[PDB]
RNA sequence: CUUAGAAAGCAAACCUAUAACCGUUCACCGCCGCACAGGCGG
């Protein structure tokens, strides 16, 4: 049968700044004399690539470009989406280095085992994070070539040089995959073991699911139920897997959540600042992905429906 | 039939031995994505669209719960939908590349040179005792004096401070000298050593002999010496062990782990990158490569199977998947 | 060395030769002068102008003399320098560096043409080719 | 495992008035009047410049440089470099971070130089982040022009050159002051943050001479550094933690003043021009959203109206 | 240490004159018509050229003297000022004005600041002008005035100096001073390590370190060449008229700019001593 | 469920000091005198 209700919560991420927070590191380049200079700092660039021509057969050697040579309309600015991630979940960045099969039954009761995703060091358990993200592509363009020194010194070794960025505007898309979102995969059936489990362990699992995604929200009533068989609802697949499936309050819950942080992100890098400005979102119910992006007056902002209930 | 996938911050590297195409081991796929890995051979993987990709994303829409090598393996069902159809499946990628370097993360080991985390433990029994000097005094001895020591000499005068810093970096030190042939004189301090230590054999692969292979043993004997001036437990393990130091050498990390507060240094990551010197180039950096753009999977099957295809799709309900690794594709246009 | 830094030392050069010779029926003249010194110097003695030297009744040195002698006023000083600085000589000139009073001063050169010497083979009234 | 409540950052906008050009870029290939580049034309910071007009000819495959006197200082300003106007903020010290070492570091990290201004130390690769953060200072008049100069008597090759300078300028800026990262110095290796690395003893010692220096700022403030083996961050599910200090709140109020007074007497001589701050208004922001004071101006609160928010407890 | 007294010797200056004497250089219009120093100008439009970035010229009569200006450089000033190896030190140009030697690490910073002379009654229209009245502001910095670097330290060495050449350049630089003015006690003393203040290492650097009459006669001197500055060229001329001092003993420089009811005209407080010897 | 799943290039740094766009670097220092009179010396 057709699933039915949300599938997708969607949102187009404005944020504004000053500066790089990303860098991708210094880059061969050649400046208006003809001589290669050694270290220039590039930023994150998209598509951006340093070579021009080839040479001489017999070489082989490959033609850099000046380091004054850039389109901040061909190649813009962006913030790696690898970036924005670490900086969404900075305060649990090491914990899933601690992360064993013990253990595990904490990093799940977590905004890191929910909407991170996560894996363990020499196990075979994982989970996908339901968090979508692009990058951070900017639309100002506010970049160019700037020299540095340090005072003191006047050998080559002393002097570097950056191409930096004043008045950043980034734009960005992102889904939250309820089918991700909503079930919880404790089978080593298709791989997907969350976490190993002892029999009698699936009531009690969802018990701390249901503790801690109530503490998000106590006006809400969320609830964790543990089967021994979930099974997809539209597909034509009759197998499954012993899991947990959050009903709609508990779904309610972690997408607030995801959108609050989303809502409140900073970065402070490199001397730099970025700070979400505006944040739009559409609980997409109907069979059109990603509509926020191709037609934004098709969206919906506020939850109109229930949360689309992926298994049995 | 044209699926029309637009994708976007997708990653085109991998980093893991075996195949994701069989079952994940126990203890998982071995990560060769750390800094000395990337330089050996062929561990540096790029990454493009091939056929599995595009399976298991025509999988994935049709809201598939098991991975691709089980369905094409009719694991858990009866048969695989596309068994027909993989023959039938083509493909155009349209990407735009774009070089970046991501640190990535690594989930196993740790740093031992210039490695240690918490407070230097410079108040340990072992160097605050009053056998502390006359014990690890053995170690600032030249050569000359150790090997008279070795035979039953009762004199180390040699005065240094105690404290791990100085006295893994005399260590260092010895480690860091010559090799030494095997003298008549030097013989019989193999003698003696080799009747207090049997099951042990100081020598190479041609008949040579590593200073450090004399201090470390060296340093045992005056452990078992001075048993009987003091009281030495403060400075074995429990079955009369030195921390970090064996008759053949000597193990940094573990010294340092023993006599530092708090935990081995982890390596949490690293960035991806690969220098290696490719003549006519000069230095040649290799990076993350990631992709954005869209796909275009097209199937020649009757319109009726297209039409077929189109609502095993709206019936499964998927929607805004990764592809490849880590990025955000929709499905933007179906054409029948 | 260019056009200007040695017609200035061959005219010191010149200045110095009839002081120690002390003669007065020595003159100069410039045939290919114009707006500008003269390439080519050409010495009359052992075609109808004259050539003469040009100097300003006023200077730096003379208002700092004033202004030390009492007989300048604070407005007399600005009233000064907008009539030294008004003046502006066309003229071809020289800049004579000096050792005697260690200075460098310009020197201006004026003529009249269509028809005894002081110490720079100039005069007011000799005539020459 | 609590929300993290208080003062989050300390925000500003500040004021700055000046004469002719204090930070430049360099050299730049343009091209003249006539059409032939010129070779030494040095040109300022201009924010968003470029030097190339995007042209290329038929196969060549060379670049259209931009003439010399072609620029609009309205879309591309002048602006001084967070980099000028760090070193001038800590020139006293300008120099010090070169003679440390593994046995004096401990005096670089008790002075305005190790709290406020970062350092990275080449040999032992210890470190600090600068909890201080400067945008362009932007300026707002763009009396700039072509200017050509020339030399006394050489009167040969190479004896004129042209740069753009500036008239009267007048310069605005935003800032802020991060508290995690200022209220909090870590000593430890582990997340390879350490400041410096220490004995056992040695950790209470440093914290000593740390809230020695930030009483003599304020002789009437009680501050306080108190170290702890186990310093953990708010936020995290297994609460692992490192070696280091934290600073109470009088001493976050002290650093926070001092580096603002600072800020308020800021003046730069250099390159034949010059600049001095002139207004400064604060923003002790509490949201999380920070430059609170750069979207909206009738929020912020130009008194500390709350304690400074705690990052980190001990274990 | 806290450092006390007078920081910066700041002044207001006003010039009369006629003319242009400052001009900038060839310029194309279109032909060839040499503007002088106008703040702010562009011979530049609005328009594009084809197959090209290039822009089109302005008209040689398209100018706003008000919007923008004239003007004379500083380094034109620096030029009439002046108007003039261990001798280049111990004079006018290599105290006050600053120098570089090529082939050579030796450098010295001019403690001198000076903005542009502005012109404010705008009669312009080669371009010729008549009656012009200039406004200028400058300073002079008592810590790159007092001390002198033989240091290559920190690339400061206003000259490479051998063992017990200190005290003899030190000798000769108090003679120079001392002969600006001989009722002064001027002092000009040498040391292996003279030390800013302000430090955490105390790293010093050798040098000179005049005392306070040695700089009171060197801002004498310079003050005294500024309202006797006068420049006479072939297109116009220019003279200082009247010129209004501050002894500034605050932080923020240009005190005289922004209110100038605080100034001090005279000397009332001992000159600030950045430095000292460790 | 696809390249199994999670993944900061991070921290620190003055493009800095000197230079008429121009008549030939240069209207200079001093003396007689009440002189913003006229001259003199180099």
């Amino acid at each position: 049968q057709k699933v039915t209700g949300i599938k997708s919560v969607d949102f187009k991420i404005k944020a504004l700044g000053h500066g790089v927070v990303n860098w991708n590191g210094p880059t061969t380049l050649t400046g208006d004399d003809g001589k290669t200079v050694d270290n220039h700092t590039l930023p994150k660039l998209r598509g951006y690539t340093n070579l021009t021509g080839k040479v001489k057969d017999e070489t082989g050697y490959k033609y850099k470009k000046q380091a004054t040579d850039i389109n901040f309309k061909e190649t813009p600015l962006y913030i790696s989406q690898n970036c924005i991630r670490h900086h969404l979940f900075r305060e649990q960045a090491f914990d899933l280095h601690y992360a064993s099969d013990k253990n595990l039954k904490n990093v799940l009761a977590s905004i890191t085992g929910l909407i991170r995703g996560y894996v363990v060091p020499s196990s075979q358990c994982k989970r996908t994070s339901p968090l979508l993200l692009e990058d951070f592509v900017d639309q100002l363009g506010n970049g160019n070539f700037e020299q540095y020194g340090q005072a003191g010194a006047r050998d080559s070794t002393s002097f570097f040089s950056k191409t930096t960025f004043g008045d950043t505007e980034y734009i960005s898309y992102g889904s939250i995959s309820i089918e991700q979102l909503q079930f919880i995969s404790l089978d080593k059936k298709f791989d997907r073991a969350a976490m190993v489990i002892k029999e009698g362990e699936g009531e009690v699992i969802a018990a701390e699911l249901q503790n801690y995604i109530q503490s998000l929200n106590p006006s809400l009533n969320p609830q964790a139920i543990f089967h021994s068989n979930y099974v997809r609802r539209g597909t034509i697949f009759e197998e499954g897997e012993c899991g947990i499936l959050l009903n709609d309050d508990a779904v309610k819950a972690l997408v607030a959540e995801t959108l609050e942080r989303l809502a409140n992100l900073s970065i402070r890098q490199a001397k730099g600042y970025m700070y979400v400005d505006d944040i739009t979102v559409d609980y997409n119910d109907s069979h059109k992905m990603m509509r926020i992006k191709r037609d934004e007056s098709e969206i919906i902002n506020e939850q109109h429906a229930p949360f689309a209930q992926y298994f049995y | 039939m044209k699926i029309i996938i637009e994708y976007d911050s997708c990653w085109r590297n991998a980093f893991l031995g075996g195949s994701n195409n069989e079952p994940v081991p126990k203890k998982g796929r071995e990560f060769l994505g750390s800094m000395t890995s990337l330089k050996k051979e062929g561990n540096f993987k790029v990454c493009e669209n091939t056929l599995d990709t595009v399976m298991g994303v025509l999988n994935r829409l049709i809201g598939d719960q098991r991975k691709l090598y089980q369905a094409r393996s009719k694991m858990y069902e009866s048969a695989y939908y596309f068994e027909a159809l993989e023959d039938k499946v083509s493909f155009i990628d349209k990407p735009q590349l774009t070089n970046e370097i991501s640190f990535i993360r690594n989930m196993n080991g740790s740093t031992d040179q210039n490695a240690f985390t918490g407070m230097i433990k410079v108040s340990d029994p072992v160097f605050t005792s009053e056998y502390s000097q006359q014990f690890w005094g053995v170690l600032a001895l030249d050569f000359t004096q150790l090997c008279d020591f070795i035979i039953k000499q009762s004199q180390v005068v040699g005065s240094i401070e105690l404290n791990p810093l100085s006295i893994i970096n005399r260590l260092e030190s010895l480690n860091q000298e010559k090799a030494l042939e095997n003298s008549d004189d030097l013989a019989q301090v193999l003698k003696v050593l080799n009747e207090y230590f049997p099951d042990i054999e100081y020598l190479n692969n041609k008949g040579l002999i590593t200073p450090i292979s004399i201090y470390c043993s060296a340093l045992y004997l005056q452990l078992a010496r001075l048993e009987t001036s003091f009281n030495m437990t403060t400075a074995k393990t429990k079955a009369g062990g030195i921390s970090g130091i064996s008759k053949r050498g000597f193990t940094k990390k573990d010294f340092m782990d023993r006599y530092t507060t708090g935990p081995k240094k982890t390596i949490w990551g690293n960035p991806f990158i690969k220098k290696e010197k490719i003549k006519g180039q000069g230095e040649v950096t290799s990076m993350m490569t990631k992709a954005s753009g869209q796909l275009e999977i097209s199937i020649d099957v009757d319109r009726d199977k297209a039409q077929e295809i189109k609502i095993l799709i709206e019936n499964a309900g998927v929607s805004s998947f990764y592809l490849g690794k880590k990025g955000l594709a929709y499905v933007s246009n179906i054409k029948l | 060395m260019r056009e200007a830094e040695l017609s200035s030392k061959v005219f010191t050069k010149f200045h110095k030769a009839l002081v120690t010779l002390n003669s007065h029926k020595i003159g100069i003249s410039f045939p290919q002068m114009k707006l500008s010194l003269g390439q080519l110097f050409r010495i009359h003695g052992d075609q109808y102008r004259i050539v003469s030297v040009k100097r300003s009744n006023l200077s730096k040195a003379k208002l700092k003399r004033l202004i030390a002698r009492g007989s300048i006023d604070k407005d007399g000083e600005k009233r000064y320098k907008v009539k030294m600085l008004g003046q502006g000589f066309d003229n071809p000139y020289l800049d004579l560096f000096s050792s005697s009073t260690g200075q460098v001063y310009r020197k201006f050169f004026e003529f009249s043409d269509i028809q005894e010497f002081d110490s720079y083979g100039l005069s007011k009234t000799a005539t020459v080719p």
